[PDB]
């Protein structure tokens, strides 16, 4: 078919106006407004965003010439994600009251989106993303509900599955779309990205912790394991790649090795030197992923869906010192992943659909088929 | 004269010692001041890197703008709140003299590429000067609710600038130039000052918010005027563009209009759905303005507006203070209809008046201004590297 | 209606239906409100079929659109190969210009059409014409990063045809 | 309303086309890789065209058990879009 991209200029806009309007509508019919901690508080939710916007926005611009679209379209689906995201934990977890707690909960349901976006990012356009968003948003929303009634635990708290709830909807996604790099100054960009998701982390794994105590363990677990992945990571790259250099591709994912394998279980690691164990262990299974998983499409997607199973397993393995309750937590994990296949299949299947005017396949990873650019010859 | 600029800028850091010498003297909102901080430095810096050989003098001369404007807001300001007498410097000053620094920084956007650092330092001066006695006037004198400022820094410097640059208009420049155009790399450095100005508003409209009910309304407001900005002005930049393609020049900054507009409005009890309303009508109303009214306001009244100020700072400026009015109207705040409409009036026309008298000192041939050939050019006042 | 129905069996595909209304009576020079005849639509959607049949039936081959594209320029920028070389083995003119100054080098090279690129290019396409604002396909291939096409243009560099 | 009444395969001007004439001009002999032409006649006149065309298929079977796999079996419609 005709490799030229079909005109956006009345799907997309009447799309996100329409988007856009019922958010609005929404938001007067059901929800509402209404101290000495405002601004600590408010911190958390400003240390997600900043991860959100431009730790996740920018660590998918590597691309030669998708950097613009990485960073513009994250921009959009957190934007669409947040509001989205407010009103569905208002409907399944009850008016819908606007506190900043509820918006630091509204951005790391949109951050599961943009965690999962990466697997697709530069075979898409921002209709699709808009699917996305909506889909997977409302898929882990139900998640939680499930689990919320059936293991009798609070629907906030299982917002602590989203890595690999995350990990895996992207890769199912990615699996169903059309089939088919890197240049210095978009890799140095994505380094920014990774640096700030790596100092902000901390954040990622205590904002659903009330405790002072236990934020305290969790922000200190992750940083040291942080630290000791950032070593593993930069010194063996070396091991996993064929000409034996440093790649600055699998240092972006593997450097938050130790703060997704310490992310559910952070607050429950007594001891700094366990945390950084666990950091190590981490590093050297994203350089054994890196070196074998190419071989049995995203290849960091897939490295981070191992790397949450194993931050999973190796929290069920620590709460059993902290065997019913073995078997209820498999559970757990086995529905998370069970739902995150089905709805990225089912999103995956709406995302194929014609009406999308999804961009042709040798038009993958280039901005020209979104953005305007000059000189170029336009229309017919 | 090659020596006019170090001259100017020694002259006016000694004059700053003394004058701190003379009038100054000695925590929770500290995290607040920096997020300002990053949106000053970072945020405007680097939005305005978009020109493809102006990155240099963009980032540069922003830190040079901000870093003398901090100092003398400071003093400025605190005299006016002193009445000549000495006064103490606090987080709160700090924060105002951030504010004065970024009301410069939008006139800057209006005239870059186009003016010397020389000129840039005499305009700092005489635009903090008029927009601490405006801002005074407003916050005293009127006692309207501008707590976010659409009117007394992003309206006053949108039409500030849009008055220096009409009296430093070229005609050489109506019908374009060569060098005003960005850069691939050159828009993906543009999306870092985007991103952190996106990001870090809440906390521009909500420092010096009074702490409880307003301060909250504040972030929360904002936050979600920026969430429904960013969607409609990516709406609108594929609606008036062929085939529907976004322009990077719409997205980088059409996508912080609601922090504008929603900023006389921020403390006020709006609610998150006007919130929204504000910030989708602001996106609109940006796109719309960088579309239609940039060419028309180039081409035919004369002003040439570089990163399009009057579509970021003015015409939301301008959307929120008619936001303020409409909710004293509809009880959402306490402050007077006329006070409100006041304080628009003469955030304007102070604007106006004193980016006239700046704009016809500054055209004087004294400051080392480039040619028409040269605008938009690092290596007028850089030493630039041979590879990009 | 039935020069509409044409147009549409023809961007369609259904060759079929095109046939018949040729048979029926409906003029094949008949364009769409764009210019665009059955030829370009045909060579728009890469249906080879349809674009032979109607170079049979005596369509107008160097007949442009509105926007003065030739059905060469739009199948160089809709990247159809096939279509491409059918056209140029029944003698379009590659060297066409557009009314802004494209050709279909030009409009191959900007899109990464590399195939399109190395055909034109073997068919004696010229890449020192220049638009009206002087740019070439290689100077758009090297704005868009388009590394592949600014090899392949600098290394035939003046083989000719 | 689309019945047969009868079909000719024009055995005497293919059989000269094809070089085969000195076979037979009655019987079809035909050589592989060349177009021939055959009259297929309606009992009564057809309405519309396209409709009608999109109704018939034909068929072409060598051997005892004919078979996709084998080639011995081929179903193709009658359209300008077949394949030559």
């Amino acid at each position: 078919s005709s490799k030229y991209p079909r005109s956006v200029r009345r799907c997309l806009p009447l799309w996100a106006l329409t988007l856009e309007a019922a958010l609005i509508l929404l938001f007067y019919f059901f929800t509402h407004y209404d101290q000495k901690g405002l601004v600590a508080s408010y911190q958390v939710g400003q240390d997600l965003t900043v991860m959100a916007a431009l730790g996740l926005g920018f660590l998918t611009s590597n691309f030669r010439r998708h950097s613009w679209s990485s960073v513009a379209f994250n921009l959009f689906m957190l934007a669409l994600g947040v509001q989205w995201a407010i009103l569905l934990d208002g409907f399944l977890s009850q008016k819908v009251v606007i506190t900043l707690f509820s918006i630091r909960l509204a951005t790391m349901s949109a951050m599961s989106v943009l965690i999962s976006a990466g697997a697709v990012l530069g075979k898409v356009n921002l209709a699709q993303l808009v699917v996305m968003v909506l889909v997977e948003v409302t898929a882990l929303g139900t998640l939680r509900m499930v689990i919320s009634n059936i293991f009798n635990t609070d629907y906030h708290m299982n917002l602590r599955h989203f890595y690999v709830f995350a990990a895996y909807f992207g890769l199912t996604v990615a699996w169903c779309l059309p089939k088919p790099q890197r240049a210095t100054i978009p890799s140095l960009s994505a380094m920014l990205g990774a640096l700030f998701l790596w100092m902000f982390w901390p954040s990622v794994n205590s904002p659903l912790l009330r405790s002072p105590i236990q934020r305290k363990n969790a922000m200190f677990n992750t940083y040291y394991a942080l630290a000791v992945s950032v070593v593993t990571a930069i010194s063996g790259s070396s091991l996993a790649h064929p000409q034996r250099k440093i790649s600055m591709t699998y240092v972006h994912s593997a450097v938050l090795a130790g703060g997704v394998a310490v992310g559910t279980s952070c607050h429950l690691i007594p001891s700094p030197w366990l945390a950084m164990v666990l950091g190590l262990v981490a590093g050297l299974i994203s350089i054994g992923g890196a070196k074998c998983l190419p071989v049995c499409i995203s290849v960091m997607h897939s490295i981070f869906s191992l790397l949450g199973l194993l931050g999973e397993i190796t929290y069920i393995v620590l709460l059993v010192l902290h065997g019913f309750q073995v078997l209820l937590s498999i559970g757990e994990l086995s529905l998370a992943i069970v739902i995150a296949l089905t709805s990225g299949l089912l999103t995956g299947l709406l995302l194929n659909l014609k009406i999308w005017k999804a961009p042709h396949v040798a038009k993958y990873f280039d901005d020209q088929v979104f953005w305007k650019f000059p000189h170029l010859a336009v229309g017919f | 004269m090659r020596f006019t600029f170090p001259l100017m800028a020694i002259v006016l850091e000694i004059a700053m010692i003394v004058l701190f010498g003379l009038f100054v003297e000695y925590f929770e909102l500290y995290p607040l001041f920096q997020d300002v901080h990053v949106m000053i430095f970072v945020g405007f810096g680097f939005l305005m890197t978009f020109l493809k050989k102006y990155g240099f003098s963009s980032v540069g001369i922003n830190l040079l703008v901000a870093a003398l404007g901090l100092q003398w807001g400071t003093i400025v300001q605190g005299i006016l709140q002193s009445q000549g007498q000495k006064f103490n410097i606090g987080i709160k000053n700090m924060i105002n003299a951030d504010f004065s620094a970024a009301t410069v920084l939008i006139s800057f956007g209006a005239v870059l590429g186009k003016t010397s650092p020389t000129q840039m330092l005499i305009m700092t001066i005489l635009e903090i000067v008029f927009f601490a006695h405006n801002e005074y006037l407003v916050s005293e004198i009127f006692k309207a609710s501008d707590i976010g400022a659409s009117m007394t820094i992003h309206a006053f410097g949108a039409y500030f600038g849009l008055a220096v640059a009409g009296i430093l208009y070229r005609s050489g420049l109506r019908k374009g130039h060569e060098n005003e155009e960005s850069a691939y790399y050159s828009d993906l450095f543009a999306m870092i000052g985007t991103l952190f100005l996106w990001m870090f508003w809440p906390s521009f409209n909500s420092a010096i918010a009074e702490p409880g009910d307003k301060q909250c309304r504040a972030i929360v407001n904002t936050y979600f005027s920026l969430a429904a900005c960013v969607l409609t002005a990516f709406a609108f930049s594929s609606l008036v563009e062929h085939r529907g393609k976004l322009n990077m020049v719409h997205i980088q900054n059409a996508t912080l209009a609601g922090g504008v507009a929603v900023g006389t409005c921020a403390d006020m009890a709006i609610h998150p759905f006007g919130s929204m309303i504000i910030g989708s009508i602001a996106g609109m109303v940006s796109v719309l303005g960088y579309k239609f009214l940039t060419p028309l306001f180039t081409t035919k009244l004369r002003i040439h507006d570089t990163c399009g100020v009057h579509n970021l700072h003015g015409l939301p400026g301008v959307v929120g203070g008619l936001a303020g009015i409409v909710a004293v109207a509809m009880g959402a705040s306490n402050t007077s209809m006329a006070m409100q409409a006041a304080a628009l009036g003469s955030s304007i026309g102070t604007a106006v008046v004193g980016g006239l008298m700046t704009g016809l000192i500054l055209k004087l041939p004294l400051w080392g201004q480039p040619s028409d050939q040269n605008c938009y050019d690092d290596s007028v006042y850089w030493k630039v590297p041979k590879t990009r | 209606d039935a020069a509409t129905s044409f147009l549409r069996a023809a961007r369609s595909g259904n060759l079929d239906k095109a046939l018949d209304h040729l048979r029926n009576g409906v003029d094949i020079n008949t364009c769409n409100q764009n210019g665009l005849n059955g030829l370009h639509l045909a060579s728009k959607e890469g249906h080879v079929k349809m674009v032979v049949e109607l170079l049979h039936k005596e369509i107008i081959l160097e007949t442009t659109t509105k926007k003065g594209n030739t059905a060469l320029h739009i199948a160089a920028l809709a990247g159809q190969d096939e279509v491409v070389r059918e056209l140029v083995n029944y003698g379009a003119n590659v060297n066409a210009q557009s009314q802004k100054g494209f050709t279909p080098l030009y409009m191959a090279a900007q899109e990464n059409h590399l195939e399109v690129v190395k055909f034109l290019l073997e068919n004696g396409a010229n890449q020192n014409v220049a638009t009206e604002d002087g740019f070439t396909p290689l100077a758009v291939a090297l704005q868009q990063g388009h590394e592949n096409v600014v090899a392949h243009l600098i290394n035939y560099g003046t083989k000719g045809k | 309303a689309l019945g047969i009444k009868s079909c000719d395969f024009q055995a005497a001007r293919n059989n000269e086309e094809h070089h085969t004439k000195a076979l037979s001009s009655r019987r079809l002999f035909v050589r592989r890789g060349q177009p021939f032409t055959i009259i297929l006649y309606f009992r009564a006149p057809v309405r519309a065209f396209l409709p009608a065309l999109k109704k018939v298929a034909l068929t072409a079977q060598t051997g005892e058990q004919p078979s996709k796999i084998n080639r011995t079996q081929a179903t193709f419609p009658i359209s300008s879009l077949g394949d030559r």
